[PDB]
RNA sequence: GCUAAACCUAGCCCCAAACCCCACCUUACUACCAGACAACCUUAGCCAAACCAUUUACAUAAAGUAUAGGCGAUAGAAAUUGAUGGCGCAAUAGAUAUAGUACCGCAAGGGAAAGAUGAAAAACCAAGCAUAAUAUAGCAAGGACUAACCCCUAUACCUUCUGCAUAAUGAAUUAACUAGAAAUAACUUUGCAAGGAGAGCCAAAGCUAAGACCCCCGAAACCAGACGAGCUACCUAAGAACAGCUAAAAGAGCACACCCGUCUAUGUAGCAAAAUAGUGGGAAGAUUUAUAGGUAGAGGCGACAAACCUA
RNA sequence: CCUCCGCAUAAGCCUGCGUCAGAUACUGACAAUUAACAGCCCAAUAUCUACAAUCAACCAACAAGUCAUUAUUACCCUCACUGUCAACCCAACACAGGCAUGCUCAUAAGGAAAGGUUAAAAAAAGUAAAAGGAACUCGGCAAAUCUUACCCCGCCUGUUUACCAAAAACAUCACCUCUAGCAUCACCAGUAUUAGAGGCACCGCCUGCCCAGUGACACGUUUAACGGCCGCGGUACCGUGCAAAGGUAGCAUAAUCACUUGUUCCUUAAAUAGGGACCUGUAUGAAUGGCUCCACGAGGGUUCAGCUGUCUCUUACUUUUAACCAGUGAAAUUGACCUGCCCGUGAAGAGGCGGGCAUAACACAGCAAGACGAGAAGACCCUAUGGAGCUUUAAUUUAUUAAUGCAAACACCUGCAUUAAAAAUUUCGGUUGGGGCGACCUCGGAGCAGAACCCAACCUCCGAGCAGUACAUGCUAAGACUUCACCAGUCAAAGCGAACCUCAAUUGAUCCA
């Protein structure tokens, strides 16, 4: 197939990019994902989900101002259109997150426990236990990856040594270098979960197609599995 | 349905050689007095018949030509007049066509 | 099983021939 | 006496010898702009083994020997030896070929037919019918007879079968075409003869040579490589359509266009290789639909009907 | 008189009813469609571009949306090329079909249902119909009217076998199970309130017990995984066995094996129908979802009332068809036919044969009893050591992926193993009172088969798949028998060497080990 994908921009804008559906195939053209297809037309908002990325030729702690909060058509929680200096960008708004709020974004590890305020972003190292945060990185300066889903929040349980073990919203424990950074309070929208589709004709507007037709026998696999909990995951 | 077998040519021929399939010998045909063409004793004479019809014609094109358009019929009898032909006292308020030719003996 | 025989087409020729 | 009949050369088959102006990769046949992208990778299967599963061929002589082989179907060496046309076709033949044209298919691809005067054109015969329809009764004829019929006798053919007039198969009919290939071992006839044969091979009358026996059409299939998503299934891009009324931001109601195809009738070689008329479901949506693109057969796609993927 | 239309653009086609001349909407020649409409575009490098549309104003939103530049550098000096026709395209055709868009919404534009006659049957379309009003029929199909109420299934709108099934099947919101801690080609430019693999099916009440077995996960858990959810003795409850638990709630003659037309009440004059019930199911039953229920359905039943030609019971008329006249002109079929009826016969249903009867010749229009009529080398059934699809817990494999372990190298790659996943290749014996089921398949004895031999049966009856004794139960060798072939199986003189086999069957080749 000619399949390109339409990810090809290069330089990060506040432009809702022209997007292009795949309806679950590959680039080979063959169905790889089924029931993905049609939907309402999209045009994606670029997030920057490196919270703390100091605008050029500063650097250090800096605050921003929270434009507006708007629905995002490819994300379950709404983001925010966040400006700082002489840039603007979108970024994942938190629960209680208003248009003219103020939102500092620090790398600043103190000695004490910096006072947790929902929607700023510090470094693990400086939260206090037991915080709600969220847009978790992987590696310090990798990019949030980890709590981005509405009302998704991970809780800070340790952080012993020079690592911090977070509690992801599966449970799961994960160790990170205290150094990466993670926004504070819980994902917008939290009330995604209530949603209530009501009509087959809203999952084809979201874009999910019917589910196949043919019976499949249950296996094994079906019975309802009970497991201890899955290890830390570390990244140290 | 379908034939079962075929018919044979001496089968054929009884059937459309029957007098009942021949052509019928038409012995009401005359001669016409009039041109000597053959006719029909119950049908007019082809001929004959061939001539009053191009006479209507050229009559009826004078008609047209003085008429000058459709729905314009006369309210008024009509006479034909051929050269050498004066109006009659009968003629007179009649509407005249007139033929530029000899009036044929057969009209009159 | 639905038996369908396609129908088969004479070649053209055969009847465009003129005198 | 009409359809028609014929015809001889256009060419072809097998061998020998010999080695063989401009435009055009973009939507080919399109004068004239920054590329970068580049090829190599065991054939398989049918089939035989009466299945199928390992397996199954792709000069002479040694030799069908050594060997291999569900040691079986079958496969099978080497050393060594020495090494100038036509008892062809002649227009249903011979090349498919007058031409890879016409025509058919989206494409890969399939694939025809035929012509006949003469030195000069600046010169009696197939079927089918008609001449000429028919006379009681009968496999259509035979014995006959003065006499066509009348009289008497007579259950078409082929194949298949225990057995067919069989109401079992095939056949309208004419013309043309259309189907028994060969080893071993024997037999017959020659030649020579304990030897024969123009190296090799055989031999306790054999050897050498010749003669003479082994068909045609037909599957559903299997595998390899191409071609196909202009139909249809789904999807991608960017478009278009949805009157009117009730209701009110509705996968809402009635109802056009539009989409579909519930039931009836007709049609069933049809107008149509799925239609027509009426009737009916939806008709602002999970709708319908124009354009271009994509997914390809060990596959795709599928609101699974084993649906659809050029009837 | 009709008008579905029609006129343009798009797409398609490619000169395909313009003129002249010849023929007999054809052939040859000549001519033609003229750009403003449309196509054919853009110099770079960076840098900008949160705020729909809907009369865009209130409003209401969700499915979150077609519409934008600047900065510097370059640069004008010189309107080409191509489509333009038509009665047109895809359907083999001048095919009643397919065919996007803008206007016209019945027309200003575009067309002609009747070749002529007659007015038979049968057939098609339509209209009218006395009295009755479903008595028709499987069924109110069709037609006519505009019409109530109760059930089953599915919640609903939707989807499906293009070309016999539109459905109760598929999907579906909702609920639930399982899997996954993650970025530069899908999922996704997403991140557990996410994504994927599934089951069931809105909602309301609920979804009972069981992990013994299989599967899966773990190193015991799991049933909204595959699945399962009882007996005995005594006279419902009193004791006991067994099991993992003994089917719970609910509903129940069900679309639920049979009994079946279950038994009753209502409904009808009469009901195998329908509805309501039952000590109604050891073959009901709970996300293999169970009950209830609002709406909805060309779904399947029943029904009030009306309506009507469905029918009692058919009739009349118009059109088409039809028949006749004229032109043009197929198809399957066809051994030949000089092509009768009755009875009998026969390859077990005669036009053709035997005995009777009948019998001048041919047309035309109807009919459908026969020509075992045409049509498709029957799709039913069997067979073939003929296929293919699918499933596996059929045989053979793991080449291929995924894991591991061992090497190799210092995670990847390579080689070797093991385990899974996915697959791949191939087969699915025979006899048989058709096939299937059942039984049988080899050997011996006795009858059938009385007397040389031999004789079938899914015929009648018995048995065998050893055992015992011996260790010359060694070696050789004439001649014979022979299970109707062969293979195999038998007996045996003499001789050497010695001493001084029983048994009816009591078994199995080759290759290969
Ligand atoms: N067998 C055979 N002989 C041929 C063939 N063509 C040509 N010849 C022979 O060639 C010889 C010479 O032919 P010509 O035409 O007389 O002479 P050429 O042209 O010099 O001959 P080439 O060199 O063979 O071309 C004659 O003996 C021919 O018969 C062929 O096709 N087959
Ligand atoms: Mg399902
Ligand atoms: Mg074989
Ligand atoms: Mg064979
Ligand atoms: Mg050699
Ligand atoms: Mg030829
Ligand atoms: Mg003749
Ligand atoms: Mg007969
Ligand atoms: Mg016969
Ligand atoms: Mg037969
Ligand atoms: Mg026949
Ligand atoms: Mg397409
Ligand atoms: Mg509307
Ligand atoms: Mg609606
Ligand atoms: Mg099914
Ligand atoms: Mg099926
Ligand atoms: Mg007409
Ligand atoms: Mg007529
Ligand atoms: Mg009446
Ligand atoms: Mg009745
Ligand atoms: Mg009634
Ligand atoms: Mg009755
Ligand atoms: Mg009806
Ligand atoms: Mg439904
Ligand atoms: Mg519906
Ligand atoms: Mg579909
Ligand atoms: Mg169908
Ligand atoms: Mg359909
Ligand atoms: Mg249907
Ligand atoms: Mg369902
Ligand atoms: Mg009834
Ligand atoms: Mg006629
Ligand atoms: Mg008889
Ligand atoms: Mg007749
Ligand atoms: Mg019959
Ligand atoms: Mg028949
Ligand atoms: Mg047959
Ligand atoms: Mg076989
Ligand atoms: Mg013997
Ligand atoms: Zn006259």
């Amino acid at each position: 197939a000619n399949f390109v994908s339409w990810k090809s921009r290069t330089k990060y804008t506040i432009t809702p990019v022209k997007m292009r559906k795949s309806g679950g195939r590959d680039h080979t053209g063959r169905i790889r994902v089924h029931g993905i297809g049609g939907g309402h037309k999209q045009r994606y908002r670029m997030i920057d989900f490196l919270r703390f990325r100091p605008e050029e030729t500063k650097s250090g702690p800096f605050e921003e101002k929270v434009i507006q909060v708007r629905y995002d058509p490819c994300r379950s929680a709404d983001i925010a259109l966040v400006a700082g200096g002489s840039r603007k960008r979108w970024i994942i708004a938190t629960e209680n997150m208003q248009a003219g709020d103020t939102i500092l974004n620090s790398n600043h590890i103190g000695r004490m426990a910096v006072a947790a305020r929902e929607g700023d972003a510090h470094p693990l190292g400086a939260l206090p236990v037991g915080t709600l945060i969220n847009n978790v990185e992987s590696e310090p300066g990798r990019g949030a990856q980890y709590i981005r889903a509405a009302g998704t929040c991970g809780v800070l349980l340790r952080k012993v040594n020079g690592t911090a073990i977070i509690q992801l919203p599966s449970k799961r424990q994960m160790q990170v270098l205290e150094t990466c950074v993670a926004t504070v309070g819980r994902v917008s929208n939290v009330d995604h979960n209530k949603r209530v589709i009501g009509k087959a004709g809203r999952n084809r507007w979201l874009g999910k197609r019917p589910n196949s037709g043919r019976w499949h026998r249950k296996g094994g696999w079906a019975g309802r599995k009970i497991r201890p909990l899955p290890p830390m995951k570390s990244y140290v | 349905a379908a034939p079962k077998n075929r018919r044979t040519i001496e089968v054929n021929r009884c059937r459309r050689r029957n007098p009942q399939k021949l052509i019928k010998v038409k012995n009401n045909i005359d001669v016409c007095p009039e041109c000597g063409h053959l006719k029909q004793k119950h049908v007019l004479c082809a001929y004959c018949y061939e001539k009053v019809c191009k006479e209507t014609a050229e009559i009826r094109r004078q008609i047209g030509k003085q008429e000058g358009g459709p729905f314009k019929a006369p309210t008024i009898e009509t006479v034909v007049l051929y050269t050498g032909e004066t109006p009659s006292e009968q003629d007179q308020g009649k509407r005249i066509i007139e033929r530029d030719r000899k009036r044929p003996s057969w009209f009159t | 099983k639905k038996r369908f025989t396609p129908p088969i087409y004479q070649p053209k020729f055969k009847t465009e021939k003129e005198f």
